[PDB]
């Protein structure tokens, strides 16, 4: 109904706030935070990039692949006959 | 009844936006609380919220002398009647001698009344209320109670 009067039922939680005005935008923001960055910075990195690196290859690869079938003719012929 | 001259008391009622509500105060001796304790339903209860704040705001601009008067007779109506039987006097005086000493100002509270202006009012609650920052006490069915960050932006008016 009401969305939020009838959404569940709930027993025995308990809640603990302060005003904003209580505490600062920047609780030690820097010094807290930046280890957070590996756990998950390194978290995903082992499932994700390794796909693209062979693509990157790819890139190179064929373009140079591509590169000499047509850059230079006197290659397979040289320019004799 | 819907013929109640306080705001609240009639409209609260009206809808039954609550099965009861009272207020409070109680001033330590470096501390003072302020504030009133209300029961209704769970599913209107945003209602009371919505409709207590106003009632504090509206008098920290508009407000009037003559619905004082009542209050004003009220509270001398209030004090007068605390005087029946022996005991309370006995109560008042501890107390009293742990607040203010001696002090029995029985004629001087009508003076201490007589000090009420409307402007007096409208400076008073300058000091205590218009954005400022409550606390939140509540038990369940908490559920609909709105958020804090409403009730702080809440609290004072953008004049609306």
């Amino acid at each position: 109904g009401r969305q939020f009067g009838h959404l569940t039922r709930v027993r025995h939680v308990i809640t603990y706030s302060l005003s904003p005005f209580e505490q600062r935008a920047f609780p030690h923001y820097f010094s807290k935070g930046i280890p957070n960055v590996l756990r998950r910075t390194r978290a995903c990195i082992l499932r994700v990039a390794p796909p693209f690196v062979a693509f990157y290859l790819v890139y190179t690869w064929g373009t140079q692949e591509f590169e000499k079938s047509k850059r230079k003719n006197p290659a397979a012929y040289e320019n004799d006959r | 009844g819907a013929h109640l001259s306080s705001p609240l008391a009639s409209i609260a009622a009206t809808n039954k936006l609550c099965q009861s509500f009272q207020t409070f105060n109680i001033c330590y001796a470096d501390t003072g609380l302020l504030g009133a304790h209300f029961v209704c339903d769970h599913m209107s209860i945003d209602d009371m919220m919505f409709v207590l704040q106003g009632q504090w705001m509206r008098l920290c601009t508009s407000a009037t002398e003559s619905e004082v008067l009542r209050g004003k007779n009220l509270l001398r109506n209030a004090l007068v009647s605390h005087l029946d039987g022996t005991t309370p006097v006995c109560e008042d005086i501890g107390r009293s001698l742990l607040t203010y000493g001696r002090r029995i100002p029985l004629a001087e509270w009508e003076s201490r009344i007589a000090e009420v202006d409307a402007r007096v009012v409208r400076e008073v609650c300058s000091k205590y209320f218009y954005d400022q920052c409550p606390a939140v006490a509540g038990f369940g069915p908490i559920e609909q109670l709105p958020d804090y960050n409403r009730i702080r932006s809440g609290m004072f008016w953008l004049r609306f």
